[PDB]
RNA sequence: CCGUGAGGGAAAGGUGAAAAGAACCCCGGGAGGGGAGUGAAAUAGAGCCUGAAACCGUGGGCUUCAAGCAGUCACGGCCCCGCAAGGGGUUGUGGCGUGCCUAUUGAAGCAUGAGCCGGCGACUCACGGUCGUGGGCGAGCUUAAGCCGUUGAGGCGGAGG
RNA sequence: GGUGGAGCCUGGGAGUGAGGGCGCGAGCGAUAACGUCCGCGUCCGAGCGCGGGAACAACCGAGACCGCCAGCUAAGGCCCC
RNA sequence: GGGAUGACCCCAGGCGGUAGGGGAGCGUUCCCGAUGCCGAUGAAGGCCGACCCGCGAGGGCGGCUGGAGGUAAGGGAAGUG
């Protein structure tokens, strides 16, 4: 029983493994009343 | 005095029948061609050797009694995934593929080696 | 004389062995004791003389 | 004509906050400005007001024209890290690092 | 107009006004050196017995150099041996001026 | 009198690491895996350099063996041409002469079959 | 490891913890334990044999000798030692201070006088010793304790 | 701090010549920073001399249908430094190549030890012996304790061995 | 005859006292064992340094001071890899 | 052998190596040398280097950092790698 990893992982093995890990900005659009961006399908912060 | 060694050569073409020529013993040929070790400036890393175009394929002969008897094998990743199939049902389905499968195994191994073979090109007739 | 040129006579301080430095050097690892056994050990034999 | 601002010994892991910073880098501080908002991780907070502070710097300390502005460079290390201990079973006590982060804008005109 | 000559145990291709790094040999900076009577022409008939007699090539000796340093390093495993040598290899600078 | 370690272990250690420079992952980094990584780098260079000589007569010898197949002989027959003939020049370094002079590589040849 | 401060106490229970095994943490493995070999008082000092000594002396005044470094003298006229006084009387004497001296006198006056002058080191007669007769560029005694290095020698 | 108790038992030093320890302004809830100022120096700014290594990061150059103890030998490409045949970086392809230590008849070994870095870490000293060696004196050699002197001065002392 | 990292004498310092494979001669074993126990050799040990044997301590070749992009060979090889 | 009675030139050989013996050296702390000498026109220590000397351990030399120490030749002693 109780497994465990049998070589520490060099560094290039778990940067690669993060080449997933990265953020996607989130999407927006322009506000048709307001100046302001604001995401898609949602109500306006400034002007509801 | 350091040696001589090229800069890109342009590739030349070649032809050759294969009808009645045997097996190996064309393939040998092909093969040092495929190389470039008959050009005098012949260098292990670079791959400056001839393309070479066979027509004729399905008419090399072989000697004794491999047609009946010689089996190629290919294995899958499975159990039981042996395949074993004999000479002639060869010729019969893929003929050529008995001349590529003896020069791939006569080129060297390895990233250039594999670069070779893909300068041979092989058809029936 | 000065004190500059004073130095002993080329014999006669010899100045002695370091055993256990490094390797090459000779005596190395194994302090010129082999391996193991009573004599290798710390306190050693048993006084050979008897 | 450059500006930078810094904050150091932000109490927050520098993996995480990485991530959001990596998001706004070579952008106009305008989408920048949106972006950060618009993200939804504890770190935005925090890179948002390095951008803030480091615009502010490069107006009221450098002149350099608000509306030109675009993060040139930026990048967080990692500060000391508050070592804590947490007791498990059979009387065993790992330590728990409650890293730290030293965030840094640098801000440049386009 | 080409040759082939043999100094150490060698035998390298001059033309005139060469310059060429040769296993060391006892002749002072700016002495002349008449070069073992060497065994090719570039007009190419003259090949001969090992050496064609007679004609020489003629090579002023710029200078006694010492190769950039090679280290040797030998090491044998579970045995605690190492030896580590440095070695540059002493040579002089020629220019092939004729080819006689 | 004491002799604490002070700087000596440092520079013995920075040596190496500099030596390992280029070396994958660890084994430029860390003292230990430079350390054994040289050791092997050190015979494979020792060796390498014996068998330069080895690899390069080799080359030579394929060019030259090519050649002297478009005048119709061995390369095997070529050299007892030369041993016959007294032509110890050819030193195989010069199929130089194969490439660049042809003709006086052909010269040669003749000079060769001659035996 | 015996006079360092710490317990005898095994500190851990020697198998089953799945660490090194130790005793107490005075042993000198331990950062902080007891010095393996470090010095403990011991007295440098032995008995040169006399007449290695006796020549060794002899030896060095002669050395000294041989370059015409040595010099006796009298009286100095330098007496109530004052360094100035001393100053004047070493000048009449040649010694400009361009090489360190040694002077040999039982005369507390004169040895006072020169005592702190850098280049002057002073020394009574029954106190004579190579190691000063060979750091001293020049030597300088007087004909008492001339008389007793005499005596001494032999 | 641990232990009921006897008892165990740590870590932890350094701004600057001088606090002159950064008024004031700016972003910020503060923290922190940016200017301003002080200073010979502020990556000497108080988490403060120097500030190595492991470790983490940003930027740049070269580099990605092959398979491996990671290197090494050759050539070629790209990048850099130079007057030059020159050199530094990187690695495409080709040749070669079974980690270090330990213990063993024998280990890459699927036998031990080691996550990595830094620092601490093991042939000593006394008194005898026995050889060698450098000197002293030699049918002789030599003093111990002590006494005097000196305060990094030596002498004397013959019991004794 | 043989001047050899030969020999002999005195003395200082060791380490070793788990050997292994192979050949040949025996015993034990089953005219078994990568078995075991002796003898004479050898090699590995310590030559897991080099070439050959696909790979491989001890089989064949050969005793690696350093360097060379020179030459002759040994065993083994010379259709292509 | 050279007759410089040598510190080197010429000639011939030897120079795999574990236990282990022997021999030369490098470097670290401290002492005499030092009331000296290097040092703010920059000590030690750090970071570079494709440069010089050394078989090697190492020593130089340049640049950067650092900001108050360091310590020749020749010898002595050790908590010396
Ligand atoms: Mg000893
Ligand atoms: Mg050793
Ligand atoms: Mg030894
Ligand atoms: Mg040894
Ligand atoms: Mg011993
Ligand atoms: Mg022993
Ligand atoms: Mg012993
Ligand atoms: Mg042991
Ligand atoms: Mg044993
Ligand atoms: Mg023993
Ligand atoms: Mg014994
Ligand atoms: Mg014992
Ligand atoms: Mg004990
Ligand atoms: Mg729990
Ligand atoms: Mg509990
Ligand atoms: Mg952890
Ligand atoms: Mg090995
Ligand atoms: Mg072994
Ligand atoms: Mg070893
Ligand atoms: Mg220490
Ligand atoms: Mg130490
Ligand atoms: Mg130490
Ligand atoms: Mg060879
Ligand atoms: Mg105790
Ligand atoms: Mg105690
Ligand atoms: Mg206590
Ligand atoms: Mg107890
Ligand atoms: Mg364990
Ligand atoms: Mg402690
Ligand atoms: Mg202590
Ligand atoms: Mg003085
Ligand atoms: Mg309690
Ligand atoms: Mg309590
Ligand atoms: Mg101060
Ligand atoms: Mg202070
Ligand atoms: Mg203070
Ligand atoms: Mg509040
Ligand atoms: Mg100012
Ligand atoms: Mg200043
Ligand atoms: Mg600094
Ligand atoms: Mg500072
Ligand atoms: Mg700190
Ligand atoms: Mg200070
Ligand atoms: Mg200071
Ligand atoms: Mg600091
Ligand atoms: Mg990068
Ligand atoms: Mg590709
Ligand atoms: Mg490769
Ligand atoms: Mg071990
Ligand atoms: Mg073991
Ligand atoms: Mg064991
Ligand atoms: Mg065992
Ligand atoms: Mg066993
Ligand atoms: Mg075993
Ligand atoms: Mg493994
Ligand atoms: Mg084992
Ligand atoms: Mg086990
Ligand atoms: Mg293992
Ligand atoms: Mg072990
Ligand atoms: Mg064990
Ligand atoms: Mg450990
Ligand atoms: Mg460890
Ligand atoms: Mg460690
Ligand atoms: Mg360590
Ligand atoms: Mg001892
Ligand atoms: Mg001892
Ligand atoms: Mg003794
Ligand atoms: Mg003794
Ligand atoms: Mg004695
Ligand atoms: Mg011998
Ligand atoms: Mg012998
Ligand atoms: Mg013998
Ligand atoms: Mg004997
Ligand atoms: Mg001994
Ligand atoms: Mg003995
Ligand atoms: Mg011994
Ligand atoms: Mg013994
Ligand atoms: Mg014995
Ligand atoms: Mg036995
Ligand atoms: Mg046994
Ligand atoms: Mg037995
Ligand atoms: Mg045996
Ligand atoms: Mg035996
Ligand atoms: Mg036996
Ligand atoms: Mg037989
Ligand atoms: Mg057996
Ligand atoms: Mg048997
Ligand atoms: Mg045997
Ligand atoms: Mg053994
Ligand atoms: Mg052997
Ligand atoms: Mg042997
Ligand atoms: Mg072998
Ligand atoms: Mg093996
Ligand atoms: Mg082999
Ligand atoms: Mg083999
Ligand atoms: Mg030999
Ligand atoms: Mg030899
Ligand atoms: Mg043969
Ligand atoms: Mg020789
Ligand atoms: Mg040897
Ligand atoms: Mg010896
Ligand atoms: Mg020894
Ligand atoms: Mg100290
Ligand atoms: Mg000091
Ligand atoms: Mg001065
Ligand atoms: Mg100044
Ligand atoms: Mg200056
Ligand atoms: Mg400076
Ligand atoms: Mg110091
Ligand atoms: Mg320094
Ligand atoms: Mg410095
Ligand atoms: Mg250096
Ligand atoms: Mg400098
Ligand atoms: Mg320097
Ligand atoms: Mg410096
Ligand atoms: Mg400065
Ligand atoms: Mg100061
Ligand atoms: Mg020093
Ligand atoms: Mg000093
Ligand atoms: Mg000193
Ligand atoms: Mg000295
Ligand atoms: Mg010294
Ligand atoms: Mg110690």
């Amino acid at each position: 029983k109780h497994p465990v990893p049998k070589k520490k992982t060099s560094k290039a093995r778990r940067d690669a493994r993060r080449s997933h890990h990265a953020l996607t900005p989130p999407t927006l659009v322009p506000c048709p009343e307001c100046k302001a961006m604001k995401p898609p399908h949602t109500v306006c912060p400034e002007c509801g | 005095m350091k040696t001589y060694v090229p800069k890109q050569v342009e590739p030349r073409w070649v032809l050759i029948d294969a009808e009645g020529k045997t097996l190996g013993r064309l393939a040998t040929k092909i093969a040092t061609l495929l190389r470039g070790k008959h050009r005098p400036d012949w260098t292990p890393n670079v791959a400056m050797g001839d393309f070479v175009v066979v027509v004729n394929a399905d008419k090399i002969r072989v000697t004794g009694k491999k047609l009946e008897q010689k089996i190629y094998t290919r294995y899958s990743g499975y159990p039981g995934g042996l395949k074993k199939i004999p000479l002639e049902k060869m010729l019969a389905t893929h003929p050529e593929r008995v001349l590529e499968h003896a020069v791939k195994g006569m080129l060297p191994k390895g990233p250039l080696g594999r670069r070779l073979f893909k300068r041979l090109k092989v058809y029936a007739g | 004389m000065k004190l500059s040129d004073l130095r002993p006579n080329p014999g006669a301080n010899k100045r002695r062995k370091r055993v256990g430095r490094g390797p090459g050097s000779g005596h190395g690892k194994t302090a010129t004791r082999g391996h193991k056994g009573q004599k290798s050990r710390s306190g050693g034999l048993k006084d050979p003389r008897r | 004509m450059e500006a930078k601002a810094i904050a150091r010994y932000v109490r927050i892991s520098p993996r995480k906050v990485r991530l959001v910073v990596d998001l706004i880098r070579g952008k106009s501080l305008e989408e920048a400005r949106n972006i950060l908002r618009y993200t939804n991780k504890r770190g935005a907070y925090f890179v948002a007001k390095v951008l803030e502070s480091a615009a502010a710097n490069a107006v009221n300390n450098h002149d350099m024209l608000e509306d030109r502005l675009y993060v040139k460079a930026a990048y967080v290390d990692e500060g000391p890290a508050l070592k804590r201990v947490l007791p498990r079973a059979r009387g065993r006590a790992d330590i728990i690092k409650k890293r730290t982060s030293h965030i840094t804008v640098i801000l440049g005109e386009k | 107009m080409f040759a082939i000559v043999k100094t150490g145990g060698k035998q390298y291709r001059v033309e005139p006004g060469l310059k060429l790094r040769v296993e060391k040999l006892d002749a002072e900076p700016g002495a002349t050196v008449e070069l073992p009577v060497l065994l090719l022409g570039g007009e190419k008939t003259v090949v001969g017995t090992p050496v064609v007699e007679g004609a020489s090539v003629v090579a002023e000796v710029l200078g006694h150099g010492r190769g950039k340093k090679i280290l040797v390093s030998k090491f044998k495993a579970k045995v605690q041996y190492r030896r580590k040598k440095g070695h540059r290899q002493p040579y002089t600078e020629l220019l092939i001026k004729e080819i006689r | 009198p004491r002799a604490k370690t002070g700087v000596v272990r440092r520079r013995k250690h920075k040596k190496i690491l500099k030596l390992a420079k280029g070396y994958w992952g660890l084994r430029s980094k860390s003292f230990r895996k430079a350390r054994e990584t040289l050791f092997a780098a050190g015979n494979y260079a020792y060796a390498h350099r014996k068998r330069r000589k080895r690899d390069f007569r080799r080359l030579w010898i394929v060019r030259i063996n090519a050649a002297c197949r478009q005048h119709g002989l061995n390369y095997s027959t070529f050299i007892h041409g030369l041993k016959k003939a007294g032509i110890e020049v050819d030193r195989k370094n010069l199929a130089d002469l194969a490439v660049r002079e042809p003709q006086v590589f052909a010269e040669l040849v003749e000079r060769a079959k001659a035996a | 490891r015996g006079e360092v401060a710490y317990s005898g106490r095994k500190i851990w229970p020697q198998k089953h913890t799945g660490r090194a095994r130790h005793g107490d943490i005075g042993a000198p493995i331990f950062v902080g334990g007891g010095v393996v070999f470090g010095p403990k008082p011991r007295d440098y000092s032995y008995t040169l044999p006399k007449k290695v000594r006796k020549k060794g002396l002899a030896m060095a005044v002669a050395d000294r000798a041989r370059e015409g470094k040595l010099l006796l003298v009298e009286a100095f006229a330098g007496v109530n030692g004052k360094t100035k006084e001393f100053l004047a009387w070493a000048k009449e004497a040649g010694l400009d201070g361009s090489e360190s001296v040694l002077l040999v006198t039982g005369n507390e006056l004169v040895r006072r006088a020169a005592r702190n002058l850098p280049w002057v080191v002073t020394l009574a007669p029954e106190g004579l010793n190579v190691y000063d007769i060979v750091r001293t560029e020049r030597l300088v005694m007087d004909l008492d304790a001339w008389e007793v290095f005499q005596n001494r020698i032999g």
